[PDB]
């Protein structure tokens, strides 16, 4: 009847029509019409992302793969814990007002002038888009946004809020490939290919201090704004309060504990997921010191994705037991032989940027990454590579609306149009081609 | 704990058919990769094919196409190589290796790679047999080094199958002895030299002799080198 | 994939490196194996660089590119074996043309000598002429089986053994396989060899009888 | 500073005194210090109680017990997911209007006359407490009880007012004693002893059945109620619309393959823990159907309760490895060699019944069904029966306000006293130890 | 704990029953074993009643309070061997005082025979009279050792072999063990056996030469 | 796989010392109980003490406290049972089972009671020695069964430790022949009786001789009973 539900039937016709008409071994041919079902579930967002996530397990043990535990386990991996660890600082520091405290601080350094006032706003809601998220972090600025620009003209000279907002979303949905926390498909990734905190910040804090100043500098050159101006902000300033210095000090030290995670795990007797463990002291650090409360973390964060992590990961060893991966890597071994590797991530970081516009980030990471780093574990290729790079590509969603909320968000208010997105976005996604090829063919050495 | 044992090696003729076999334990062949390796007579390593199984996907070298068949059934543990139509140019040492992939995040025996391969199963693409391992003595010259050393030897000539052990009058000189490898002659025979450093003074005082042990063919022979 | 160098001389307590280049710059899989003179290879490491569990430090990998290379630090009486690289793309491996380090010493004089065919050889009809050189440095000595300024190619063998354990030198019997009449039409048989400790390429020839 | 942060910082002291002083193999010790802290963390309910469910694997890794994985799967427990399940329809049916709807047209039958209707009322809300929750039900139950009682008199006749609304939340404590879903104490016992749904259900709904009516006699008895009258409810009546039925036939679906689960499961080819995949393909079901949306099942579900699971268990599988349990059971050897079976039992119930009144009933069956299931299965007993007790005494709250959320819902109100629950609930608790003591005696043979 | 009855006599194809009385009701570790002569124990069944992997269906326990109890279907003639239950409470165990069930057969007419010692026997200083049993059923014969008409307890031991295999009947060597005047002073000796294949206990008496 | 194999049991002497070791594999002791199980000489299984090393939680039985002493290292694995004060009503055969107690709820191989015990160390308290199996004819009465079958045998008496085999005319006659078992005599030294079954008339026929090997003292007679 309804649309989706028509994807679903269909989805489902095609997943027994593979099952039934490709002749290979069993396990290939199951993990196939699997891996075709949940993608296609995966892209159009048919069945919430997350309740795809449960079907993957359900159809591993209806089918033999695994035991019902075996694949139920794939919802604890601690990757899923330190993301919980990310939601509760991000509740700290949300209901105990450090976000906005912070971002009316940074702004008052410029005095009263907004050209330099909204490359505050870009480089903060970067610097918290690291830690709080991507979509409440923009949420949270573009009421301060509209404050910044209440006194210039919204018809006239409308450049300069598409500017401003774009920008933003922009410099949300790129901070968010700084962290393990602060994008999922960061964490899908690590999940995937075993990274900690700072063996992942290696490669995604310097795109994204590459990337973020590349798309402002795009933006401000695709539009001629007027952003010279004065600067009147209304809201009753804010100021440092205990409870705040208390958040700061469990926040620092945790993310000091993330950072230097190898150097004090020796040092205390080598534990397998520090940082997941850091993430739950600092869970149990503000329960203990009383800045937030449970609920709040129970309100805030997003279950939904911590059980996505699970079921991409259940995909991912689907793809290994059943041998699907290794399939098609000798299905495509030709082909593969003589593109080079510059050509190979060319064309994966080509596919993401430039899918994850129709699609979402998260669902897109999780459909992929399983996918690509077992078919690069066949290759002998290393899946820290491609799986880093769908997961920092799968967050250039610079083209249109909903393919990221950020950007809905923005074109929500109505100062932006349709058009100007997606020329700013194809430029700003082949740019960020470029640029997540150079500095892949760079790690690569 | 973990082992591969490889068995169905052996004697063969041009044009034949063999069947090697790689039992495995500690490991299932469902979650590893099996390659099956020949060195060389007498060179290095060379790969020839390799399996997997959950998936059957199957990849043989360029060199083995028609002529080889890889294959699997799990439910023991296995990993069968068919070889057929074997050449002149395919005797060795097939070993037989597994490869882990996917590092499985669980747990598993699996190892990375080729970390345990076996001991070897000897295959001898053979044409001709009635070898039995001739002796032939090897005369220092009259006019050998003075006031020095002289070596002499005993040539093994015309045999079959490896081991032929030459040792010269039974264990009582193993300094300056010097057992060479076998060569393959243009007929298929292989044939050896054994020779042993002496000093020209020395050499009349002892006769000389070299114990040919040959199983296959349960020979020994006993060459009496007696310069002239 | 194809692996330099062929033949490395390195004494104890060296560092000796070796190089694998790849011409797959797909596939960082490439591990590294010391296989002993008829036993087993022995896995070192694995994908391209790190160690593996039973294997000391000194044995270190790099990949550089597609220029995969291993470094032994120290190089102890037991790390003289034959090397190799194997690369992994997809199911299919290659491994390297074989590298083999070998304790070096100094230049050795050849004792080269030059044997007839036994009497019983002239039965059978066959000559199997032997030219041996004992106790030389580390390879090179094409042995030329010269007779009235005559080669014979094709029909000339050769046989060494592995590098010995008191002194660490090779030591060569290569073979002039004849015919009959063709071993009694000729009168001289002699075997000129050439070698860095011969600044004259020596010949020992003889007569028969 | 605080009260609660000096319980814990006394709760630190302890446990160190204790992992010093106490001398004893250090595992024992470890795990007796352990026992002690994660007690005194459960009972007073000084960090939330998922807090300390967090808490109990970091500690658990922190010394070597186990590595992290190893613990952090204990969060991933088929119950968990079953109880997930259980969510996902109490948000259905709660979204979709259906417990509503069920109520209305219970009430409805009884024509007019309250004196029916309020047994009506505690029918239903033991009916619907089993799947939905305990608190959500007393409070969605709560007006339609002062809608019946709207006509009545508040001072005057009061004692009407008190039996209606504590047989309600009694109601609601109890049919959760029917179910493994409708209280997190079944799922606590059952994973930590291996039990299905309708393995539960066998212990459950007999005494559910067993002491409801029990309750409402005492009340009735204890109390003199007028509760002749008539019936006047002011709402816009409810009807079944196109999406409930849907949900009902899901959720009969679901109930009849968790009920007949065995039965079924062999007919499909054995899966371990069939019942947590009727779960999963219950919320497949409703989103494919599209009568809930994940957003729902995500504001809905108490993940606090689905961490605390998997706390509990590791607590369970800390006092199984370090042999506490065993070193225990042979320090009490002697005491419950005398003590018989019935004695036992007695002692447990009696322990928990006037123990949940002060503590929590999630939290203290998490703190002694682990202990009381380790230390029953040295000495040889079946952790199940011990375990099912704790679980259904752990329920009976009926003393005091907060003890369970629904007596301090009532008792929001005003028109019942302290004094009145205090003398009904000790009734209630005598009672139903003498109820839990005989059924258990004869469950063991 | 206390484990009845004490021996069972239980032709093939039959349907046997063993009790076992805890006398600790709290544990419900109940676990039954067979054992055949001089081997390890076999377990069958752990807590109870539920089986064991590796063990036929026919052998069920159940619990029925404290009276533990094991019941075999149909007995096999493999079934025939030495049952035990243990209970485990806390850390310590107790097994039970051993149940064992024999294949019956028809009353048997004990073969007994009276030996005198023989003539080295009475140098040593000893006298070992042997009365002997032979083919008879299940176990029942007190060895009465009669002279004129003067009971030795203490000094009467008694042997019996296991169930034979081809009859499945019972082999007795009683023995008395007497000093050496002790047998010198007395002339008469006899043995009365007393069965249930015997309707008066039979006495073979005889006299030293 | 899964295996106990236990050691240290042997000769003792009253008020002595002895310490049995029950080496384990296919599983951890530190995750299962231990349990060291005397049966008896001819007679029902007897439990004597339990250990469980996690905790270091040790139960002695009733009979056995200021006697005997259990303990365990990890880090191989074992379960030593050192007995002192050894009493001569402790000669037994002391089995060393398992029992898993908690079933863990990820994976062991666990087993839950005694599933796999090991063959038995045999420890005999022992008091004095120098008894070689004497052996003792009997003679069939002059007035044996007439018409019938007559039974006769051959003691053997006064000897120490099993075993001892008598066979009759070296194994010409295994067919109504019981080896009785072995009785404990009053002094500590063992004897028992070995009878054949055989007609009355084919008794003059042939000589009936009993082969008596004991290995301890390596003795080996042959008594032949010979009516007058
Ligand atoms: C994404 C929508 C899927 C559309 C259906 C589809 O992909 O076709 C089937 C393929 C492979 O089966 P085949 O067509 O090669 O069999 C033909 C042989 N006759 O299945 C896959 O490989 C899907 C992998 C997608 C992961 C991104
Ligand atoms: C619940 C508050 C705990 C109060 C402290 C306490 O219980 O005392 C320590 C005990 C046992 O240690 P011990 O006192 O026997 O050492 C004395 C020996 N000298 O620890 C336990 O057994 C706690 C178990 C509680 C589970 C419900
Ligand atoms: C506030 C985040 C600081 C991150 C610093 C990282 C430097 C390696
Ligand atoms: C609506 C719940 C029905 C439960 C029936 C249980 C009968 C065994
Ligand atoms: C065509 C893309 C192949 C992917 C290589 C991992
Ligand atoms: C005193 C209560 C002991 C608990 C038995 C499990």
């Amino acid at each position: 009847l309804h649309r989706n539900s028509l994807i679903v039937l269909a989805d489902v016709a095609l997943f027994l029509a593979l099952y039934h008409f490709l002749p290979f071994e069993h396990n290939v041919v199951l993990g196939i019409s699997m891996l075709a079902f949940i993608a296609v579930l995966w892209l159009t967002e048919a069945l919430h992302v997350t309740v795809t996530a449960i079907l993957v397990p359900v159809m591993a043990v209806f089918f033999g793969i695994f035991e019902t535990q075996a694949a139920l386990n794939n919802f604890a991996n601690s990757i899923i814990f330190l993301f919980l660890g990310g939601f509760a600082l991000a509740a700290a520091m949300h209901h105990q007002g450090l976000d906005k405290v912070i971002a009316d601080k940074v702004l008052a350094m410029a005095q009263g002038k907004m050209s330099v006032a909204v490359f505050m706003l870009f480089g903060v809601t970067a610097l918290l888009s690291m830690w709080i998220s991507n979509t409440a972090t923009a949420a949270m600025m573009l009421p301060l946004v509209l404050g910044v620009l209440s006194k210039v003209d919204a018809d006239k000279q409308r450049s300069t809020y598409v500017f401003v907002l774009l920008g933003v979303a922009y410099s949300a949905s790129i901070g968010g490939i700084a962290t393990l926390v602060g994008s999922p498909p960061n964490a899908i990734a690590a999940a995937e290919v075993g990274l900690s905190f700072t063996d992942w910040m290696k490669f995604g804090l310097p795109t994204a201090m590459m990337m973020l100043p590349m798309a402002i500098a795009i933006l401000y050159f695709l539009l001629k704004p007027t952003l010279n101006g004065m600067f009147e902000l209304d809201r009753a300033p804010v100021n440092w309060d205990k409870g705040k210095v208390v958040t700061l000090g469990i926040f620092g030290l945790t993310v000091f504990l993330w950072i230097f995670s190898s150097p004090i795990n020796a040092a205390l007797g080598g534990f397998k997921s520090f940082d997941t463990l850091v993430a739950l002291g600092a869970i149990l650090m503000l329960s203990f010191a009383r800045v937030v409360h449970w609920k709040e973390i129970q309100k805030t964060a997003d279950w939904g994705v911590l059980l996505l992590f699970g079921g991409g990961l259940c995909l991912s060893n689907v793809l290994k037991q059943t041998g699907t991966s290794v399939f098609l890597a000798n299905a495509l071994s030709d082909m593969v032989s003589h593109m080079g590797i510059f050509v190979v991530i060319l064309v994966v970081a080509t596919f993401v940027v430039f899918l994850t516009e129709f699609a979402s980030n998260t669902a897109s990471a999780a459909l992929l990454i399983p996918v690509f780093a077992t078919v690069a574990e066949a290759f002998g290729m290393s899946p820290v590579l491609l799986s880093v790079l769908i997961a920092v590509a799968a967050s250039c969603a610079f083209m249109l609306p909903v393919a990221t909320p950020p950007n809905a968000i923005v074109f929500a208010s109505g100062h932006i149009k349709q058009s100007e997105m997606m020329r700013v976005g194809l430029y700003l996604n082949i740019a960020c081609i470029g640029l997540l090829t150079a500095i892949a063919m760079l790690f690569w050495q | 704990e973990v082992q591969l044992v490889e068995s169905g090696g052996g004697l063969v003729q041009p044009g034949g058919s063999l069947r090697l076999s790689c039992a495995a334990s500690g490991f299932t062949i469902y979650s590893s990769s099996i390659h099956w390796v020949r060195q060389a007579p007498g060179k290095g390593l060379e790969w020839v094919a390799s399996i997997y199984s959950s998936s059957g996907s199957t990849s043989y070298a360029d060199s083995v196409k028609g002529r080889f068949t890889i294959s699997a059934d799990t439910s023991k543990n296995t990993a069968y190589l068919q070889m057929n139509s074997l050449r002149a140019e395919d005797t060795a040492v097939y070993y037989c290796a597994r490869y882990n992939i996917h590092y499985w995040r669980w747990y598993n025996p699996a190892g990375q790679a080729m970390d345990y391969w076996g001991q070897g199963t000897l295959v001898t693409v053979f044409n001709q047999i009635k070898g039995g391992p001739s002796v032939f003595p090897l005369a220092p010259s009259s006019k050998s080094t003075s006031g020095g050393t002289a070596a002499l030897g005993c040539l093994v000539k015309d045999y079959f199958p490896e081991p032929v052990t030459v040792s010269w009058n039974s264990g009582a000189l193993t300094s300056g002895v010097h057992t060479f490898p076998a060569v393959l002659q243009s007929s298929g025979l292989y044939s050896l030299s054994s020779v042993v450093t002496v000093p020209s003074s020395s050499l009349g005082t002892q006769t000389y002799i070299c114990n040919v042990n040959h199983k296959p063919s349960n020979t020994k022979v006993d060459k009496k080198v007696e310069p002239k | 994939m194809t692996q330099s160098p062929s033949s490395l001389s390195a004494s104890v307590g060296d560092r000796v490196t070796i190089t694998c280049r790849a011409s797959q710059s797909v596939s960082s899989a490439v591990a590294w194996y010391q296989q002993k003179p008829g036993k087993a290879p022995k896995l070192l490491i694995y994908s391209a660089s790190s160690l593996y569990s039973g294997v000391p430090s000194r044995f270190s990998g790099s990949r550089s590119g597609t220029d995969f290379t291993l470094t032994i630090s120290s190089l102890q009486p037991e790390d003289f074996a034959t090397y190799y690289c194997q690369q992994r793309y997809g199911l299919l491996v290659t491994f390297g043309q074989g590298t083999k380090v070998e304790i070096k010493r100094t230049v050795a004089a050849p004792s080269v000598f030059i044997f007839p065919p036994s009497d019983s050889q002239l039965k059978s009809g066959t000559a199997s002429v032997v030219c041996l050189l004992n106790n030389f440095y580390p390879r090179e000595a094409k042995v030329q089986w010269k007779v009235d300024n005559a080669l014979q190619s094709g029909n000339s063998q050769e046989s060494v053994t592995e590098q010995d354990s008191k002194d660490s030198t090779y030591s060569l019997s290569s073979t002039l396989t004849l015919s009959k009449a063709d071993y009694e039409k000729h009168k001289v048989y002699a075997c000129e060899v050439t070698h860095q400790g011969l600044s004259s390429p020596v010949t020992k020839s003889f007569n028969r009888g």
